[PDB]
């Protein structure tokens, strides 16, 4: 199950 | 940070009249969601929007319109206001992709009432009531009710004033406005608070109390009919003085 | 339903535990979210918590348990602010819609040390056609009802606090309009106590 | 960019024996960038259908790739894999050896 | 033995041909078992292993909604990246990540970890006690700094020693019959002369799983990486696994060169001497 929160670089 | 602003606070409209809700967001937020909350069905989703330009609808979003031209701004519209859209209206905003921790965070609310001919507005009538003689005697207490009643829609906030400052140090005011006659949509209100302050503060006949309830309605701009007066935005007061017994 | 919660409403007293209990349904839910809400104003962020066991902030506590996905939520020495409803929220992702509980109902009650039940009549400072029964310094375990007939309001119990004596106080009111009635009379449909000071 | 040249491997999921259902594996790997041609020749003339692998990649980032066609080996048909790249002048054509 | 579950995703930017390409593939050990590619037919995450099937259209429906929301961040960060090296918009570029999480064999957390990479250099990295972050060069200092400031490493920590492992452990008992097999290798050794006063010796090993295997020459007892060829270790493409090892032999001395297999699915580790 993949992460629910991926942010910006 | 100001974090989500709503605007207005309350607002009344007959059928058939438009209104946008405003919204703005501080955070940088892409995430925004228009809902409305209801006594039967809790929260609902309307229409909401991951980024600007691009919005999507919810499970209620019939009669609303949305659109999203900035990150910050995300308006309601309703072009034809129906009493079913009688309701409290809540903007929120979460971040997206943008800085995700994951918190959603809501507006203060816009609480809005739809009514099918605008003769049905009424300010509330305000009463205080002094302390019985007989509590003052059984207890060194004294209570000092007020009645705002009369009034619809039920858009009133209730402010006790001893001596020119605002009081909470001795307030209950009830939570909820209750229906005169719970038969009717058109139904007018009424609401309850308390004051309670010892005898010998009463007793002070220098000591000037002050029930005021700010009543929200109509604008100056409105067509008016009757001759009985035009119920505008307006605050509404009722006091006491202190008795010497 | 997605988010089944704590049905309501929950009583209970000042300095007491408040549980508050929470499942969802999807297996996937990765954020989890307290709100407190009073009534007539919105829902407030008080707790969220990411992974199992316990997060603790002041008198505030939530756990959870992702594998039988229940979150809760202990609230430790109860103000009587700390009544409202509070809200369960439960999601996936960035882009996964929020799901909300409908709502838990807390009602904290007062601490009143000796109680002196009483009624009485109020008069006004100016001219209004009503007349005011005041139900007040009664029992924290004390209910009101409101029926009779339809000319006859009653207000629900509410609580102040006078921060002189450090003193709390129920009390509901009633009151008719155009009528006849008389004090002891007009709370007839609730269970007063039979000590109750009926003044004269 | 940052750039890598591939590793081709030309073989065969079991044990070749001629008449017997097989499947020819072209397995490039250890490139950089990720545009590559891979192409199955069967006595040079094009095998169009072959599957690959979903792209993925090892410690080093480097990109890996299976391609694969099902076949049936024979004394005579040869076999080979056909690799474009940017770190390739030409492209490039690895042959299967049989014992290998 | 230890287990752990990875997924890879690839973003490749196409200047004047349109939006990336986005590549994400999952992996329990070394089985793929879901993928999306921004190409493909779908536009959903679909399935790779047998024994994710049973998962319901709420598993679907969700992977596909936030591989698509990791595309959208990759997107994204293309072209912030051209903006932080100042490259033109005319080049195309790579952004890959790889994020996932190690159990022992009681299955309880071991490692987890969250790398990325910028034209396949290291560009900023989770550190091991998932609390901190290695930036590469003053570029992704940039956005060290922004990550710390929006608790990117909190929430990451959450699902790496959570949600994680939580669903490695539902897998590995989804795919039992799949994952939780092991598979020996079969051996085999073969012989070819190169010149006239010279030989080759070639250790082989076929249909192994999983990946993980040591193959070493030898003469005599002290071991050899001096005439030593690996190749890199290869799919069979049914789910097993294969590679091979050669040396160069003074010939007449096949005797005494002496092969060494390690894996996990063998018992005792394999010596093989050329009869």
């Amino acid at each position: 199950l993949l992460f629910g929160f991926p942010v910006y670089v | 940070n100001a974090g989500v602003t709503q605007t207005p606070k309350f607002q009344v409209l007959k059928t058939g009249q438009s209104m946008t809700l405003q919204c703005a967001q501080d955070m940088n937020h892409e995430y925004m969601s228009w809902y409305r909350q209801d006594p039967g069905m809790g929260l609902r989703l309307i229409h909401y929007s991951v980024g600007a330009g691009i919005t999507d609808q919810g499970e209620v979003p019939n009669g609303y319109n949305v659109s999203r031209s900035t990150t910050e701004d995300f308006p309601l519209r309703l072009l034809s206001a129906a009493p079913s859209q009688t309701s409290v209206y809540f903007c929120a905003s979460r971040p997206g992709l943008a800085g995700g921790r994951p918190e959603q965070y809501f507006g203060p609310g816009t609480r809005l009432t739809v009514t099918e001919d605008l003769k049905n507005v009424f300010p509330p009538e305000v009463a205080v009531f002094e302390p019985s003689e007989a509590e003052i005697s059984h207890t060194q207490k004294a209570t000092l009710v007020c009645l705002a009643t009369g009034f619809y829609p039920d858009h009133v906030e209730l402010s006790w004033w001893v001596n020119g400052k605002e009081v909470h140090s001795g307030v209950s005011t009830d939570p909820q406005p209750l229906k005169e006659q719970p038969a009717l949509n058109d139904s007018r209100y009424a609401l309850s608070s308390r004051l309670r302050v010892s005898a010998t503060f009463w007793q002070n006949p220098r000591n000037h109390f002050r029930c005021q309830v700010q009543f929200y309605g109509l604008s100056e701009n409105d067509e008016w009919t009757q001759d009985r007066a035009k119920p505008v935005t307006q605050i509404v007061s009722a006091e006491a003085w202190g008795r010497a017994d | 339903k997605e988010v089944e919660q704590n049905s309501g409403p929950l009583s209970v007293p000042e300095g007491a535990i408040a549980s508050l209990n929470c499942t969802y349904s999807d297996r996937g839910s990765q954020s989890f979210f307290w709100y407190r809400q009073y009534s007539g104003k919105s829902p407030e962020l008080i707790m969220s918590i990411y992974s199992n066991g316990d997060k603790e902030d002041g008198r505030f506590t939530a756990q959870l348990n992702k594998a039988s996905q229940y979150v809760s939520l202990l609230i430790r020495d109860s103000q009587p602010s700390d009544s409202a409803t509070y809200l369960c929220a439960v999601t996936t992702d960035s882009w996964g819609k929020l799901q909300f509980g409908a709502g838990t109902q807390v009602v904290v009650t007062p601490d009143i040390q000796n109680p002196d039940p009483a009624v009485y009549q109020l008069r006004d400072s100016k001219s209004s056609d009503k007349s005011v029964c005041l139900f007040t310094d009664f029992d924290s375990q004390t209910n009101v009802s409101q029926s009779k007939d339809s000319d006859v309001y009653i207000t629900d119990k509410t609580v102040l606090d006078m921060r002189s004596m450090d003193f709390k106080s129920n009390s509901a009111v009633a009151w008719s309009n155009k009528s006849d009635f008389a004090c002891a009379n007009a709370f007839n449909n609730s269970i007063i106590p039979e000590d109750t000071f009926f003044p004269s | 960019m940052i750039q890598r040249t591939p590793k081709i491997q030309v073989y065969s999921r079991h044990p070749a024996e001629n008449g017997k259902s097989n499947f020819l594996n072209c397995y490039v790997s250890g490139f950089h960038p990720s545009d590559i041609e891979v192409d199955l020749l069967k006595n040079g003339e094009r095998i169009e259908k072959v599957e690959h692998s979903d792209l993925s990649f090892s410690k080093d980032w480097s990109f890996y790739l299976l391609y694969y066609t099902e076949f049936t080996p024979t004394e005579k048909d040869e076999y080979a894999c056909r690799v474009n790249h940017v770190t390739l002048s030409q492209p490039k054509i690895v042959k299967w050896d049989r014992d290998m | 033995g230890s287990h752990s579950m990875r997924y890879f995703f690839t973003s490749v930017s196409r200047p004047g041909r349109g939006e990336p390409r986005f590549i994400a593939v999952g992996y329990v050990d070394d089985t793929q078992f879901v993928r999306f590619d921004s190409d493909a037919a779908s536009q959903r995450m679909e399935p790779r292993a047998p024994w994710i099937e049973q998962e319901g259209p709420e598993y679907w429906d969700g992977e596909t909604r936030k591989v698509k929301a990791h595309s959208q961040t990759h997107r994204v960060d293309l072209g912030t990246l051209r903006g932080y090296y100042n490259q033109s918009e005319a080049g195309s570029h790579t952004v890959q990540r790889m994020y996932g999480c190690d159990v022992g064999s009681d299955w309880r957390f071991l490692r987890g970890y969250h790398q990325y990479a910028y034209d396949g250099k290291d560009y900023i990295a989770l550190k091991e006690d998932l609390r901190s972050w290695t930036a590469a060069d003053m570029a992704a200092q940039t956005t060290k700094h922004k990550w710390e400031a929006a608790h990117v490493a909190e929430q990451l920590r959450a699902y790496l020693e959570g949600t994680c492992v939580e669903w490695l452990r539902r897998y590995l008992e989804n795919g039992k019959e799949t994952l939780q097999r092991t598979d020996a290798p079969k051996t085999h050794m073969t012989h070819h002369a190169v010149s006239d006063h010279e030989a080759t010796l070639r250790c082989w090993a076929l249909s192994f799983y999983p990946a993980e295997i040591t193959l070493t020459w030898q003469r005599d007892g002290e071991d050899q990486t001096q005439d030593t060829e690996l190749v890199e270790t290869r799919p069979a493409g049914d789910g097993t696994f294969q590679k091979w090892a050669a040396v160069v032999v003074p010939s007449g001395q096949e005797q005494r060169y002496t092969c060494h297999v390690q894996h996990e699915g063998l018992p005792k580790p394999l010596t093989l001497r050329w009869e």
